[PDB]
C-alpha cells in the first residue's frame, strides 16, 4: 500500500491520524494524512 | 504535533 516500510499508520476514532515511526518512536499527528488530503 | 496531543508512543496502540 502507499504507506513506506519504515513507517506505522493508525487513526484514532476522533478522527485524528497518528503514524508512529518505529524508526524515531514517536508518535505522529502530523501525518502524510493532512499532507495529502 | 500542531493537533492535541497523540497516543502514547506503543508499536499498535488500540483506537
Amino acid at each position: 500500500g502507499p504507506l513506506p516500510p519504515g513507517w506505522e499508520i493508525r487513526n484514532t476514532a476522533t478522527g485524528r491520524v497518528y503514524f508512529v515511526d518505529h524508526n524515531n518512536r514517536t508518535t505522529q499527528f502530523t501525518d502524510p494524512r493532512l499532507s495529502a488530503n | 504535533e500542531l493537533e492535541s496531543p497523540p497516543p502514547p508512543y506503543s508499536r499498535y496502540p488500540m483506537d
